[PDB]
């Protein structure tokens, strides 16, 4: 019955070591609506800025949760989601590439 | 070809907790500029793009109004939706709702829509007439006949023909720098090697706007739909949107495979193809 | 501007 969400993190700017930039977190495609997402540097959460919660024409809803962050060679960054329709919170590490 | 004025509603439940919370976002095409979240302490109506923010004082008092009863009638009618479904009162419960309009070229009112859903699943929809309703279940019948007998459908058909469209249309005179833009992509073709055989060619297309895009991969001509892995569009956090494509291929075959790109932000749609 | 609350 719960739909599983789905995960992008990426950065809104084409990322280079050291230059500040922002870090986001994309979850879509879930049902219930009520779901944890946070943004992690080194294991640790961040303060984050949650959009509001709307919703696709197939009723399933979408988030993004961003903030502030410098890529670094030192840190790494990720970000972990919880939903009803997980067995446990999925993380999906940031890179360039995503 | 046309514009949007959609809003979205949700009332949700949960143990424990047990007054619901109730969301409500507006948006114009593919950007929002409203906002009403039960959870604040004093909820208000507030804007969320800059051509809303002038507007007049009862436009906020009126739709705060709107949106705070708005707020109980739907923490009322999720629990009446589980009566109807006949379901434990101690579970947790959704109810969404969608309404909105599309219109043209010179104020001509294409389609409008309100539609609700309950748990995910469709629940009410408004047909395209805009007279009578359609319901998915037969526990949606108790609140097609509470609508038909209140003529709710009339009161549909006079908002989505005439508030709907005008205030669309105020607000894309308003934010015209913002809602009419056609901002193009910058694209480009990544090159990732994963394996002894295989490539990934990832074609990108960033900061663009409005969200309606194409992504397609083509083998010598041959379209790869079926082969390709599409992502979901992103939004990039300042107002555009983000997407790519990839593609596994044959090491050394890169050269045979083209991706196309299409966006009303460019005049020709793009062909792109992998240089080393 | 919301349009007219129905209540299910």
């Amino acid at each position: 019955e719960p739909r599983t969400p789905k995960i992008q993190v990426y950065s809104r700017h084409p990322a280079e070591n050291g230059k500040p930039n922002y870090l986001n977190c994309y979850v879509y495609g879930f049902h219930p609506p009520q779901i944890e997402i946070d943004l992690l540097k080194n294991g640790q959460k961040m303060k984050t800025e949650q959009s509001d919660l709307s919703f696709s024409k197939d009723w399933s809803f979408y988030l993004l949760v961003h903030t502030d962050f410098t890529p670094s060679t030192v840190d790494e960054y990720s970000c972990r989601v919880n939903h009803s329709s997980l067995a446990a919170p999925h993380m999906v590490k940031w890179d360039r590439n995503n | 070809g046309f514009h949007s004025l959609r809003y979205f509603y949700t009332a949700w439940s949960r143990p424990g907790s047990g007054e619901p919370r109730f969301v409500a976002v507006g948006y114009v095409d593919d950007t929002q500029f409203v906002r009403f979240d039960s959870d604040n302490a004093s909820p208000r109506a507030e804007p969320r793009a800059p051509w809303v923010e002038q507007q007049d004082p009862q436009y906020w008092d009126r739709n705060t109004r709107n949106a705070r009863d708005a707020a109980q009638t739907y923490r009322v009618g999720l629990d009446n939706v589980r009566g109807y479904y006949n379901q434990s009162e101690a579970g947790s419960h959704t109810i969404q709702r969608m309404y909105g309009c599309d219109v043209g070229p010179h104020g001509r009112l294409l389609r409008g829509y309100d539609q609700l859903a309950y748990d995910g699943a469709d629940y009410i929809a408004l047909n395209e007439d805009l007279r009578s309703w359609t319901a998915a279940d037969l526990a949606a019948q108790n609140t097609r006949r509470k609508w038909e007998e209140a003529g709710y459908a009339e009161r549909d058909r006079a908002y989505l023909e005439g508030e709907c469209v005008e205030w669309l249309l105020k607000h894309l005179e308003n934010g015209r720098e913002t809602l009419l833009r056609a901002d193009p992509p910058k694209t480009h073709i990544t090159h990732h090697p994963i394996s002894d055989r295989e490539v990934t060619l990832r074609c990108w297309a960033l900061g663009f706007y409005p969200e309606e895009i194409t992504l397609t991969w083509q083998h010598d001509g041959e379209d790869q739909t079926q082969e390709m892995e599409l992502v979901e569009t992103r939004p990039d956090g300042n107002g555009a949107f983000q997407k790519w494509a990839a593609l596994v291929v044959p090491s050394g075959e890169e050269q045979r495979y083209t991706c196309h790109v299409q966006h009303e932000g460019l005049p020709q749609p793009l062909t792109l193809r992998w240089e080393p | 501007d919301f349009a007219n609350t129905f209540l299910p």
